[PDB]
RNA sequence: GUUGCC
DNA sequence: CACTATTTTCGGCTACTATAAATAAATGTTTTTTTCGCAGGTAACCCTTCGTGGACATTT
DNA sequence: AAATGTCCACGAAGGGTTACTTCGGCAACCGAAAAAAACATTTATTTATAGTAGCCGAAAATAGTG
């Protein structure tokens, strides 16, 4: 949507005067044209105590994630941070609650794991590096070496801040002078 | 096709970005084609928002831009760089908010919104401006405050310069040098207007055109003789004053 | 203070505004202005949002003069949660000490709802009836910490089956604003006991 | 204060 | 007469809902101050300019 | 000398400008805008209740078709 011309035989370079304004219409009619239709009955509209209000529907646990969720629990004592990733669209919330619940429901089969300390059956191995086997970079070098370039980036603004200063007031010294 | 448009642009950008170029020499300089397809890759170098269209009066002119502002003003969308283009063409001494909304006819809260973002993008400072106080002034990291200091402590450099001709222009401006006064550019004209302020008091007199000699405020300083002069002003109804007659 | 003067000015629109938009009759609007007016002296209206604490500041003028007002009426329109509204109503009777204060009888909102319950002529057969079964409603133990417009909105429910089958469990909800499943239990609870 | 009428 | 076919219904599972109490930190919302808004009906009757003639002045 | 050149002030004519048009009585009825400042909420974490309320959901069950 830049500026448009055209060349004319009576004069040529000419600009047109309708592409130096923008319509900021068009390109959202198009969009609106092409969205779907319906018709609204009033009685689709209704809502109670339960509307616009956060919080949303858990789906169920099953029983594959639990070995996936003991093993986490068992690896480490209570850390939230890390397994909250391990369900990919599961979040911190609902999964601290997922703790909380087993507390009534299992009390015993949770109080196996922090009697274990020590390493369990050694089947973690492959849920070890399945969990570093994505996006296989050294970080604890690799957060480093960028960070390096981006003070290497301000430092070079900044020689670009000052070596800005310097010669404008050269410059308009000058017009003091004259 | 890319090619041609990768040769007119090494010319634009062959010169120092003075001595804005035109068509009559562009012609000269790249003219292997004919003007039907020249302005087609221009105009084409339009839809690449390299080059941008300047103005010297009454006529057409051209003027071409860096690549690395290029870039980062292709990361804005349509409103946001339109509005960096008016902040960028003020330049040297800044643009007033309201006069942007005028050239824009974009209502108040969506310019606001804009420069919200452009600020943390870090192209945007906002200075004081002296000649209309307390109005939104924007610039970019380039810095002309081209708009001595206004505020005050113009004492402590005027009350020694009145020291030195008490014991009696030129000859003030290797005093003011030394003694590490708090300055940072004075001026043969500074001196000749920090002067007159107290010719105005009359501290000290002008003679002959530059010269200075001192009124003798000294023995006034230590009927017209206002010092030692306390009033009663107590249980004293017979006073005169200088009101009271309006 | 002219801003003193100006915010309240600004204050009497708001409550001119939602004042039509409920159907309020005018004689609570500025009833309503005075509860404001000494509340902005107590220092609760700063930090808070202007369009809540009107919203609460409202609603109790509505209780003191009992109508049928109830109280998520005034969340539907500004598309908020209901929760919301009813937190700063909790927080702000404590802080200037509303003693008195009347009880949200249900008896109210029966004779409002067949209005707009597009019955048939014989309107006023349709809510003698249900009065009755109200104050048999009431003596049994159904609703002591329930909700008023959930019981409610149960005892129109039956008296409106035994004459017309205008109920579809989903039109007295269009009205009553509470959702279809919790009012399936409350005739079940008056089955059994 | 403003209109209508004899 | 019988395995279906969708429904009716419980049903447990979960997600909030005031309650007091600690920060510490950040955010978001609203009065109270201190402060300049662009061309770049009839009839006196007094008011202004038009005009015309006053005597000084300077040349012949 | 003197005649014309010139300059000057009072008056003439019209110029637009400003307060003007019954006497009764009955009914009624009505600036904005940035900054400074204050302060609540969200941000957790408990840990006890009952209630909605949603979503499911499977399994209880009468029912629909061959």
């Amino acid at each position: 949507t830049a500026i448009q011309l055209k060349l004319n035989p009576d004069g040529t370079m000419a600009i047109d005067e309708e592409t130096m304004v923008v319509d900021r219409h068009k390109n959202a009619s198009i969009e609106n044209e092409y969205k779907e239709k319906v018709d609204e009955n009033p009685f689709a509209n209704l809502y109670n105590y339960g509307s616009y209000g956060r919080g949303s529907y858990t789906d169920p646990w099953t029983v594959e994630e639990m070995i996936k969720f003991y093993k986490a629990l068992s690896m480490w004592g209570t850390d939230f941070n890390l397994i909250s990733q391990l369900y990919p669209y599961r979040s911190r919330k609902q999964v601290k609650a997922k703790f909380v619940n087993e507390e009534k429901k299992r009390p015993i089969l949770i109080e196996l794991a922090l009697r274990s300390k020590l390493p369990p059956n050694f089947d973690e191995y492959c849920c070890e590096i399945k969990k570093n086997i994505g996006t296989v970079a050294d970080f604890n070098e690799k957060l480093i070496e960028l960070q390096n370039e981006h003070k290497h980036h301000m430092k070079e603004i900044e020689e670009a801040k000052n070596t800005a200063k310097e010669e404008d007031q050269t410059a308009q010294r000058l017009n003091d002078a004259n | 096709l890319s090619d041609n448009a990768k040769t007119l642009h090494s010319q634009m950008m062959s010169k120092g970005i003075g001595a804005l170029f035109t068509q009559q020499e562009l012609q000269k300089q790249m003219g292997i084609g004919s003007l039907t397809d020249l302005m087609s890759i221009v105009q084409e170098l339009l839809d690449k928002n390299l080059i941008k269209l300047v103005k010297q009066n009454d006529e057409l002119k051209f003027q071409g831009v860096l690549e690395s502002e290029a870039q980062k003003k292709a990361t804005m969308s349509a409103e946001e760089a339109l509005v960096y283009s008016y902040i960028e063409a003020s330049g040297r001494e800044g643009i007033w908010s309201k006069t942007i909304k005028a050239r824009t006819n974009l209502h108040q809260h969506v310019v606001l919104k804009c420069l919200k973002s452009l600020e943390s993008q870090r192209y945007v400072k906002s200075v004081k401006s002296v000649k209309f106080p307390t109005r939104k002034i924007y610039m970019l990291y380039s810095l002309q405050p081209s708009v001595e200091l206004d505020i005050e402590f113009i004492n402590s450099l005027l009350t020694i310069v009145w020291r030195f001709i008490s014991e009696n222009t030129q000859e003030i401006l290797e005093f003011i040098t030394a003694a590490q006064v708090a300055n940072v550019e004075l001026t043969p004209s500074n001196i000749r207007s920090l002067c007159e302020v107290l010719v105005y008091d009359d501290k000290l007199e002008k003679v002959t055109h530059d010269c200075y000699r001192v009124t003798l405020e000294s023995i006034l300083q230590m009927i017209f003789n206002y010092f030692k002069m306390f009033p009663a002003s107590k249980h004293d109804k017979e006073v005169v004053y200088f009101d009271e007659w309006t | 203070l002219e801003s003193r003067e100006a915010t309240l000015n600004n204050a009497r629109r708001k409550l001119r505004a939602v004042s039509y938009a409920l159907h309020i009759p005018e004689y609570i609007t500025d009833a309503a202005f005075q509860w404001y007016k000494l509340a902005l002296a107590n220092n609760f209206v700063q930090g808070r949002r202007s369009q809540n604490v009107i919203a609460s500041c409202l609603y109790v003028a509505c209780r003191k003069e009992k109508t049928h007002h109830m109280l998520i009426d005034f969340s539907s329109r500004l598309q908020v949660s209901v929760y919301s509204i009813g937190a700063t109503f909790l927080k702000m009777v404590k802080k200037l000490h509303i003693t008195e204060l009347p009880l949200a009888d249900p008896s109210l909102f029966i004779q409002h709802f067949a209005e707009k319950l597009d019955l048939a002529d014989k309107k006023i057969k349709v809510v003698k009836d249900a009065v009755k079964l109200a104050q048999r409603m009431s003596k049994d133990w159904m609703f002591e910490g329930r909700r008023p417009a959930g019981i409610a909105g149960a005892c129109i429910l039956l008296a409106c089956r035994m004459n017309n089958l205008r109920r579809t469990h989903t039109e007295i909800v269009a009205v009553s604003h509470v959702a279809e499943e919790t009012l399936q239990q409350r005739l079940n609870e008056f089955k059994n006991t």
